[PDB]
């Protein structure tokens, strides 16, 4: 493959111009979800972006930021997502989620995608940080515990990835 | 009364108010740290050093004043800026940018042990070493400063904060001393940044380095740097009494070996190749070998001292110690062999071990005649420092299946078919991307924690793309917009351009293709 | 002797040197009863050093070892180090609180602690020892 | 003897110092000599204060303003960046724009509050043997001063606390210099009250500088429970950094903080025969003013006039505002209790001479904050609503 | 290309470093490196102070405490000599025993009054940004403070300008440093006075910092009329290097100076919500208390008690004190009048608050002067002299 | 007023005081020099360098930091 | 030009040729100069200064500049007069500089010195007399 210059190429700028046709806070909202999910974190569906991906999530946020500025109640910004979820109530139910997680794999894909559906602008900063903080402790403690317990080969089995080399 | 009074001389000395600051919090329900940790043990420490804001001030303005008459006077006076070996002061390009980011990152690392202090006392230790760490990032940038306005080449000196974003060697920077410190646990600070970083590392970084820089005739960073780490004593002071609230509670101390050697493995992975690189192949005058520095710092000094005396209560030499043995032996000639092949996408001038250098790299380790210096030799002879010759080594490793590739996790180069450090390939498919780890330590974190090390790579980033282009898109040219900063030899003359380069057709590959 | 820095294994070169290096005894710590102070050179400090660590300071610690290390002065020592503002005010006629000590007092590899007007350096781990 | 090499020094010695010159090309290899020459001067010519600050903070192309590119190297458990837009609401096209307008690198500032350390020292020396103390009132300096001052303390400290987070978090380089100055600035405030006490109690015999009264004071009086109430929200209920930096020094400290250091204890000091407070409050007030030139830069220069994200961004600090200064409201309401427990002065202490305070307090923070973000404030309505807390 | 040759430096240049090396030896030549070893330390060690200073002036041993021979080179026509005890009645065994307790040399006299020099600047910013003028009461402002604190800046001017016959005059190398540095704090009392006034004129429209006005006072005003005439006497009326030092700072200054600055225009700022003044007189009174430290030395252990010359000394300390105590109340006599144009505050500007005021300063004056060379004092019968000027 | 004032951030630039210094003296019969000279001619003359104490001190403390700087430490 | 080179004229001479010039009847009075001669006491400010302005705008105005390394300074000599404006000094280094700071490293002035606002200049004129 080729790549196209860093800071300016086709694949930024064909996504500017599909962000500038958002036009409300729930159209945004999908629309970032549905980026992150598809193009952000170890489990995202799609690397085809991958050298573009960040800066363009950055002018997704962007975007939903300013209609959630001209659109919404102020009272909206300080306690709702976007989704129209109470900020507080989707706080308690990720924090509950990962201290329910029987291992540090189901644990790690409840902070992952906590951060892929709730990252702001969708959860207003203060409570995501907060919650963010709260998963990342339970996290690092299961993640932590008997770190060197399992060889790397069944490291290797457990993460599932297909080893492709191993040097001599 | 109105008219009765003591009147004898008093003021109110730093330790008079001091000793009120443990009074100053107070209890309410939210008062804790806003930062993810492991560690919740009992931390009511005192601080050593009673340091209040106005003595903070003048302490280290007093430093300051001398350090900036001798710079901007006596040195100036004597041309000492232009007195520097060309090796050396290429290396104070690399040495004192790339450790102002370490600086920069310590001041985010030392607010979050600030944040996750309890007593009142740490957080006022931990915010005079934010202010210390301020100072550092500044005094780092001052070296470069002063260097750019007196130094016969001012280019990279007077622009590394954009110009390293090109090459390699600057991404496994900012995890070394940077992403590896502030990216965590908030009261693993320190064991990261301190009980490793400025208890081990800082001392061969900044202080063994003024000998080097000395021998090579350069005073600039002897004077600064000097005073940089007069400032660490008080910093190790401040992590160590964590330590030992960690060590003390068991339900803490079963976290502090498994997060020592996660910090002893990351930072000696990129520390030890790349400063012995830039002591021995970024010098002409060496005081001496690497390894021995290494060796007297690192193993049996900070090994012995800290480790060693931590080992009655609890506290383990680092499982990884053996590895990092052999990468303190070989690891910085493993990297040379990047280093000087990959010339282009840095922003300093290289020298090829001349004769007598080379002579001493045998004698100091031998092995290195028949291996790295006979590649050396045959570079040189291929052109390896004329312009006109079209040749660049990337593409002679290449086509002698000598691949580089960019480990996952801590961003060192590994070249595993030439590498006597410490290092094998493990390539790994995740859902649908391909990843090269280099060692068991690493790959261990990569395997565990995947979401925090996504790291693009320059192969990536640089996917068929000619060399030149890279270059001069993240501007990597001197004032005439032509001639490039990084350079294969340290001469006046026949310097490379774009079009230099451009001629060796020099496309960036995908290591991993062939896996 | 065994507190300079080219103490032991630093003697040797070439494979001498690597044999040592990597022989299996030497792939764990070893715990060291030294501390290491650096000293940033200075008119004050050379003052400090010639008069203080390598008299009193020396007397005291027969195993203080100081090295000429070009911009700075490398001092190991067993057990500890210490070096007393007070007295190094006495040698420089002038104001020299501990604070102003430490101007050039960098690396410390030991547990560094001020008490009143002296600095002292230690092996000792205090909070975890006695 | 020694063990080691003694190395020689290549500037002085004769063979490595010619081994030098001759390797040292006759001619200079750039023109090029101004450090990081592409920053973007703020005024007629680069400083040196940008040169050493702008653009050591690493960020990336995603975060505005960036030269890097890239993912971090290593991120949280989770994958929160190292620095991320995740930090905070507010959004700009360059974080790396503010400017400190005291251009205060390290250097300068150690340079100021050294000379402020060491003088204030000489002050104390000469003060005590003046005896100038002996003219204070008494019950001023033993039951408000002592007593209301020392409690002061806890909300500078509070305030200094509140940047912790700040520091770790923010996210351009002069920023992060702005936000430490400062939180030095405020734990000096709380330092100096205190050492105001100590120095006191030294002249005073039977006079009690330990803080155990103004805790006491600070953590249950009614006079300070608005005051805390709101330093714990900044400090604690918050980690969106410039929330924190704009309801800390602009809201709170600039209308509660300036009346409490400035209309309160500095201005009845000069009714109460006070010789010794105005030496402490002329730093803390010193460092008020240099703070919110900074402040000022970053909220009102930078982020209310951004060209694409300014009126968004005055969409939050309106929010912001209204929020805090709801809270500094009742704080000041609160606080004018104390005026119960002083001795009258026409002018200073009844209705009319504190209504006049407030009304310079909050006339002052209309002109300097809220016209700036086009948030409208009735000041007379602000002034009546504390005014409701004075006892006649 | 340049005329002359570009001189290559032995620290630097190979070949003159390696001639250098040869023929420097390899042991040093003496073990003696405390520079003038020989002066007799006042404290425990030997300072830099005494180190610096100690017998730079080239006294001959007819010149009791030199070093050196013979008579002078060069002398005046008629035959004085360079420097002679024709210059004062004082007579002591050395010349030389005098030790500043502040050991100031030249560099930390600068570096102290640099700081001084810097804060000021800030705070006068921050103070007009600030906009504290805003509470002083304006006839305090205006009648006052503009009229007659800065009429005393022609006492202090005129303390100043007595140190130039001092300074050329004086016996010894200590003696000369405090005098002139005692010069230099005086004309700098007279300067922050006048950039107090200049200062205000920048933030009370109609203010005018004019010395006019203030210079008809002094000169004309019955105020200041005795006030003047003493420092007239004591800056052109005598030559006595001695006399002019003791009557200068030991007597006019400890008394009226005191009075003048601290007790009037220092302690009623902080009775007329004066929130500026203050930061000015904390300057004056700190230059004031140094100064008395080096005065104190120089006639109490020095001159008072010098071994051979103690009781000589305090016959004509006794006859000046006399004289120029005199002097002094008369003029706290003429100044209390003053006292008729101010705002009347109990305790402060009743005749119990002066009363006070005046048993403060020469209560104090009593234990730091009078009491140390013999000179009987009752210090109410000098409350009451000054007191008959008090209008009722 | 109480109320209302210019704000704006202002000091006092040396020659500001410079400029009243000439003004700080004062007439009287005894104001003249106490030394033996040949010269009585008028001499009222201005200085070239607008210098008082606080700046006098600032300038000379400046140079002395770079001076001793260079001799203790470098 | 060359009559302000500090080795101008009879200095060229060496010898019995220096001798005879320098006891010709004819140069045992002081002959009138138009001469000013300035020091400048090298630093980086100052170093910064004579590249950058007296040897750029100073020398485009006055020609007559002659700049000669000294080691330890710079010795400069110019007809009728040399300018130095702090406020362009301040610009160049980008950090706060007074006609005071300027005047931190300017040394030796032979000829009629003076500073009017920002500005320092040493002329040949006679100040009061002309
Ligand atoms: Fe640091
Ligand atoms: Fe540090």
């Amino acid at each position: 493959a080729k790549r196209e210059p860093i800071h300016d190429n086709s694949i930024r700028t064909e996504w500017e111009a599909k962000i500038a046709k958002l036009t409300s806070v729930d159209q945004a909202t999908k629309f970032i979800q549905d980026f992150r999910l598809a193009y952000t974190s170890p489990f995202r569906k799609s690397y085809d972006i991958d050298v573009d991906y960040q800066y363009i999530e950055r002018k997704i946020e962007e975007k939903l930021s300013v209609l959630k500025t001209e659109k919404l109640p102020v009272a909206d910004l300080i306690t709702k997502a976007t989704t129209g979820e109470d900020a507080a109530a989707v706080e308690a139910t990720w924090i509950a989620k990962i201290k329910a997680a029987k291992s540090k794999y189901e644990a790690e894909r409840i902070h992952i995608e906590f951060r892929q559906l709730y990252k702001p602008p969708v959860l207003p900063v203060n409570v995501f940080l907060r919650t963010d903080a709260a998963l990342g402790t339970v996290l690092m403690e299961i993640r932590n515990t008997d770190y060197y317990g399992t060889p790397l080969e069944g490291l290797r089995k457990e993460r599932g990835v297909k080893v492709l080399h191993l040097q001599a | 009364d109105a008219l009765k009074v003591n009147r004898a001389p008093v003021g109110v000395e730093p330790q008079e108010v001091h000793k009120w600051l443990q009074s100053f919090n107070w209890d309410f329900k939210e008062n804790r740290t806003k930062y993810p940790t492991k560690y919740h043990m009992a931390n009511e420490t005192k601080e050593q050093f009673k340091v209040i804001a106005k003595e903070y001030a003048r302490m280290e303005a007093a430093k300051d004043e001398r350090q900036f008459g001798t710079l901007l006077d006596g040195l100036t006076r004597l041309g000492a800026g232009n007195k520097v070996h060309p090796r050396w002061g290429e290396t104070m390009k690399v040495i004192s940018n790339f450790l102002e980011v370490g600086e920069y990152n310590a001041i985010a690392a030392s607010a979050m042990l600030w944040d996750s202090a309890t007593a009142a006392e740490q957080k006022n230790g931990y915010l005079a070493q934010v202010l210390d760490e301020i100072r550092h990032t500044h005094q780092c940038a001052f070296i470069n400063h002063y260097y750019s306005k007196h130094y016969h080449d001012p280019a990279g000196h007077n622009d590394a904060r954009r110009t390293r974003a090109i090459g390699p060697l600057w991404k496994g920077m900012k995890r070394v001393f940077a992403d590896g410190f502030i990216s965590g646990d908030a009261v693993e600070c320190s064991v990261n940044l301190q009980l490793v970083g400025e208890a081990c590392f800082t001392n061969p970084l900044i202080v063994a380095v003024t000998e080097w820089a000395s021998a090579n005739g350069d005073e600039i960073t002897p004077t600064v740097f000097l005073s940089v780490e007069t400032d660490e004593l008080r910093h190790m002071a401040n992590g160590y009494q964590t330590v030992v609230s960690i060590a003390n509670d068991p339900a803490s101390a079963k976290f502090l070996n498994t997060d020592l050697n996660n910090a002893f493995w990351t930072q000696q992975k990129y520390f030890t190749p790349v400063l012995g690189y830039l002591f021995e192949y970024g010098s002409k005058f060496k005081v001496e070998p690497w390894v021995k520095t290494w060796n007297r710092w690192v193993y049996e000094d900070w090994g012995g001292i800290w480790i060693g005396r931590l080992g009655k209560y609890g506290v383990e030499s680092p499982a990884s110690l053996r590895d990092a043995k052999r990468d303190a032996y070989w690891a910085h000639h493993d990297l040379a062999l990047a280093a000087y092949a990959m010339w282009p996408l840095g922003f300093a001038r290289l020298a090829l071990p001349d004769e007598e250098d080379q002579a001493w790299f045998e004698a100091n380790y031998p092995g290195w005649a028949d291996h790295y210096g006979k590649i050396f030799n045959e570079w040189k002879k291929l052109g390896y420092e004329d312009p006109k010759s079209g040749f660049i080594p990337y593409q002679w490793l290449l086509a002698n299946g000598h691949d580089v590739y960019i480990d996952r996790v801590s961003q060192v180069p590994f070249i595993p078919s030439l590498a006597k450090g410490t290092g094998s390939l493990r390539v790994h498919e995740f859902n649908g991307k391909k990843h090269s780890l280099t060692d068991d330590w690493g790959e261990r974190q990569w395997l565990i924690e995947p979401e925090r090390y996504e790291c693009h790579n320059v192969f990536e980033q640089y996917e068929g793309r000619e060399l030149s282009e890279v270059i001069a898109e993240g501007h990597g040219v001197r004032s005439d917009g032509k001639t490039l900063i990084a350079q294969p030899h340290t001469r006046g003359d026949n310097l490379w351009t774009l079009e230099d380069i451009k001629r060796a057709g020099c496309v960036f590959p995908d290591p991993l293709a062939k896996f | 002797a065994h507190n300079a820095y080219n103490a032991g294994i630093m003697q040797k070169t070439g494979k001498a040197f690597a044999d040592e290096f990597f022989a299996e005894e030497n792939q764990v710590v070893h715990e060291s009863n030294a501390v290491v102070l650096v000293l940033m050179k200075s008119d004050e400090i050379d003052a400090i050093i010639e008069d203080i660590v390598l008299k009193g300071g020396k007397a005291k610690n027969p195993s203080i070892v100081v090295e000429d290390k070009a911009g700075f002065w490398w001092i190991k020592a067993d057990g500890a180090i210490e070096i007393d503002a007070a007295e190094a005010g006495e040698l420089l006629g002038k104001p020299f609180s501990v604070y102003d000590l430490l101007i050039n007092v960098a690396s410390a590899v030991g547990r560094a602690y001020t008490l009143g007007t002296k600095f002292t350096i230690t092996s000792e781990l205090m909070g975890l020892d006695r | 003897p020694q063990s080691s090499q003694v190395t020689k020094r290549g500037l002085t010695d004769p063979e490595r110092a010619a081994i030098i010159a001759a390797a040292v090309p006759d001619h200079a290899l750039d023109t090029q000599r101004k450090y990081h020459y592409f920053i973007q001067p703020r005024w007629k010519r680069l400083s040196e204060y940008e040169q050493l600050s702008c653009y050591a903070q690493p960020n990336p192309d995603w975060i505005a303003g960036g030269l890097d590119w890239g993912d971090w190297t290593q991120k949280f458990h989770g994958g929160r960046p190292s620095w991320g837009n995740e930090s905070t609401e507010l959004r700009t096209t360059d974080w790396y724009r503010h400017r400190d307008p005291a251009r205060r690198w390290h250097h300068p500032y150690v340079k100021d509050k050294s000379e402020e350390a060491r003088y204030t020292q000489r002050f104390l020396a000469a003060y005590s043997s003046e005896g100038s103390i002996r003219t204070i009132d008494p019950y001023w300096r033993d039951e408000i001063l002592n007593k209301y001052f020392g409690a002061l303390l806890y909300s500078e400290y509070g305030l200094f606390n509140a940047h912790s987070s700040v520091g770790r978090d923010c996210l351009s380089d002069t920023i992060r210099q702005t936000a430490v100055f400062a939180a030095l600035d405020k734990v000096d405030n709380a330092q100096m009250i205190q050492m105001e006490r100590l120095f006191i109690a030294k002249l005073v015999p039977g006079f009690d500088a330990s803080t155990d009264v103004p805790k006491k004071i600070w953590t249950t009086d009614p006079i300070y429970s608005g005051a805390r109430a709101t330093v714990q929200e900044i400090w604690q209920g918050v980690q969106d950094w410039n929330e924190i930096l704009w309801a800390g020094h602009a809201v709170y400290d600039a209308t509660f903080g300036q009346f409490a250091r400035r209309e309160f204890f500095q201005r009845l000091a000069t009714v109460y025969g006070d010789t010794l407070t105005p030496f402490f409050t002329a730093q803390s007030q010193t460092y008020f003013q240099t703070t919110r030139g900074a402040i000022d830069d970053l909220f009102v220069y930078c982020l209310a006039n951004d060209s694409e994200f300014g009126a968004h961004n005055r969409t939050f600090l309106n929010a912001w505002t209204e929020h805090y200064l709801a809270s500094s409201v009742a704080a000041l309401k609160d606080f004018v209790g104390l005026y119960a427990k002083v001795e009258k002065v026409a002018g200073a202490t009844d209705r009319a001479g504190v209504s006049e305070a407030l009304q310079r307090v909050f006339g002052d923070w209309k002109i300097d904050y809220a016209d700036k973000i086009g948030f409208r404030v009735d000041v007379d309505q602000k002034v009546d609503a504390v005014l409701a807390g004075y006892k006649n």
